[PDB]
């Protein structure tokens, strides 16, 4: 979770 | 060359050689061109888990890759390992980067192998579990840029002192002892490998992936197998 | 009624209810009429081995039965146990005799169950192994004519003072603790059972069989389930 | 000793 | 009454009944008056680990309790369990509070038991591992104020909705199936239990502790065994 | 030289170097002159079982040797293996014959090693189990006259075409992978080995014995270590 | 580490 | 068959 491409759970 | 069987966690889509156009997990049999793949919602920065299983009864190799409180990606393939691998092999983890990079950190790795011979309950078994790697891990064979020691993890590819992944890197880690993977009369043969990885990338899209592999005992990194080749294959055939 | 899933080692063919015309092993889902079978070369007087496996990734239940230095019988069937069983169940062994008889002796029994949940390395596991049974086996639930202690073995059905099997007999042995066989927030659920047996018929005509089963926790021997029903089902539907 | 019905063996 | 054997993690010093004047770990044999103790640098709020081991060869019960990157507390005692416990027992975790309180949270618990009978490699074994407890843990017997479900942990004593421990509370959790702990002719008998706990206290000094125990099968919380009695003993004799 | 720690099953008494006057089992620390022994009722022609255990909490090495339906020999010795062995070692079996001979046959061999470090649940483990040995056992290092495949067993010393033991013979078998037996930042380190054997002497006079040992990774058979030296030590000092 | 009696590692 | 030196057995 610094950050991430096509991502995020809820 | 080498006889390889691998379950890859492909982070970069190389459509120019078969890769579906999205991050995926696949099963490779002697070729970087997966016999079967499955979409994978890779998550930059999150610790994930990979679970590979196989048994001689069903002769089906399967893999599960998931992140906590998220969906899983699954992929299976019917394959008779008797006719693909020699009976004695070596198991390991491989990873790499190319133009784009990512960290290929292994936080833990375990493996179990059981061979039930045709005799009143006569089982041969091997099992190892690494929850933390030390600077001098003598039961592991490190190849290429692979190193162990930092935070007690296994860093498959090059990482700067500050923690930034480097491009054009290849690394592999193989368990020291040979593994008797199959036998002519084994009533039941099976194995299951598990490992938690942490893939982080500073640039745009990460690459190129991590792979669990089974190979001939004297296997080693092919020349130029960085990037799309995951340090497993010499060419893209 | 009860919810039964079983792997039967049928020694007597009752072609009047579906049995093929020879000894076989089969997978039963809530009915004595196997969903799939395989001819089994039963060998009276010899100690054999049964191996059952299942994983939630493939959702395939498989069984292998063999004798030392002989071929093996194998049967598989795709089934999502989530839609068939409650999440908490009990596991056991069942056997019976009727007009014809045999000794349904169990020499050893082990079982392993693993559940990996919606979390990083969150695995629950249960494992028990019996290589000899005591007269007073407090961790086993003996139903019907089942008894333990006779030479360290588990006799599932009536046997005279020294070895003669009796007709019209039914017995079962369930492990005392309930088992968490599946969960919703589970990444991988798997179990595997193994047991060695010795089916013997003084006269060269045996019946009726042995079965490994999974059921609701309160399961008990159905009324009149001796003979062809293997102490598992109330009727032949 | 104590042999079987019909499938082979010792 | 009950036959108890326990390794206690005593957080409050009850010098009025034998407790050394400081937090400690001890080995109790049918009495809250430890046969042997050892200083323990309990750490409020930190997750710790307890490791209990025993083997019939040395007939020595030992325990290790430690916190990450901190020192360990050890305690051993020569004792022949054959002459103290019945051959069939039940294992569990107990905890309590009195005037002062603390949270007695169990994050994981595992146990392994092996009985090698006097016969060519004939081992009986039991093994369970809980890495996360559910709201309805059917393989556990909860007594007193014990509950499971929150965050997937086992809370041995009462805790408010917000998370504050409550005074005057007793709780126990026993594994459902009986455990064959010893036998008249066992060449080797051994067991090892492990569990991670989290003890937090809002008030000044916390109390009263957590304990791993082995008892007769039908054991239950004695009346008034809250506080200094750890829910294990009826009186301080 | 080498650093050897061993548990010997001495069949021939060489009272000229310390042996008591009868078959015994003993613990050797860098010398063939056992630090502690125990009379062993050796039974020519019978398959026996050896069980070795050790844990860093008690720092006590114990061994049990028994035959089915017979008494057992037991020997223990307090020793801090940290001050005796390097942290990475190899494990194996050794045996010899001299003027007198016996068959030093191994029917099975298993080993388990666990290391819990300065972290929450950080355990490394190694486990291997051999119930039958193949002609080509790539995971074993055979030294001297040791051979495998003969009926699925491991013959540690020369045996004629069908069973006659030969004099003046030495052989060893070490597991291929190195073992991490101890660490500084370790809370609990433990290992346990088990092997079944069959010592037979055509003439009713056997010698010289079998031993389970731990040594530096590069250990090899000392010059002239046949007979009384069990292929472990260069002299009788 | 909210806090704790006779405590603190390093 | 094939018996031993001196300690008892069958
Ligand atoms: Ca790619
Ligand atoms: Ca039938
Ligand atoms: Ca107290
Ligand atoms: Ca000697
Ligand atoms: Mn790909
Ligand atoms: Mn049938
Ligand atoms: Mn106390
Ligand atoms: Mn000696």
């Amino acid at each position: 979770m610094y950050w991430y491409p096509y991502a995020s759970g809820s | 060359a080498d006889t390889i069987v691998a379950v890859e966690l492909d982070t970069y889509p190389n459509t120019d050689i078969g890769d579906p156009s999205y991050p995926h997990i696949g099963i490779d049999i002697k070729s970087v061109r997966s016999k079967k793949t499955a979409k994978w919602n890779m998550q930059n920065g999150k610790v994930g888990t990979a679970h590979i299983i196989y048994n001689s009864v069903d002769k089906r190799l399967s893999a599960v890759v998931s992140y906590p409180n998220a969906d899983s990606a699954t992929v299976s393939y019917d394959v008779d390992l008797d006719n693909v691998l020699p009976e004695w092999v070596r198991v390991g983890l491989s990873a790499s980067t190319g133009l784009y990079k990512e960290t290929n950190t292994i936080l833990s790795w375990s493996f179990t192998s059981k061979l039930k011979s045709n005799s009143t309950h006569e089982t041969n078994a091997l099992h190892f579990m690494f929850n933390q790697f030390s600077k001098d891990q003598k039961d592991l064979i490190l190849q290429g840029d692979a190193t162990t020691g930092t935070d007690g993890n296994l860093e498959l590819t090059r990482v700067s002192s500050n923690g930034s992944p480097q491009g054009s890197s290849v690394g592999r880690a193989l368990f020291y002892a040979p593994v008797h993977i199959w036998e002519s009369s084994a009533v039941v043969a099976s194995f299951e490998a598990t490992f938690t990885f942490l893939i982080k990338s500073p640039d745009s899209h990460p690459a190129d992936g991590i792979a669990f592999f089974i190979s001939n005992i004297d296997s080693s990194i092919p020349s130029g197998s960085t990037g799309r080749l995951l340090g497993l294959f010499p060419d893209a055939n």
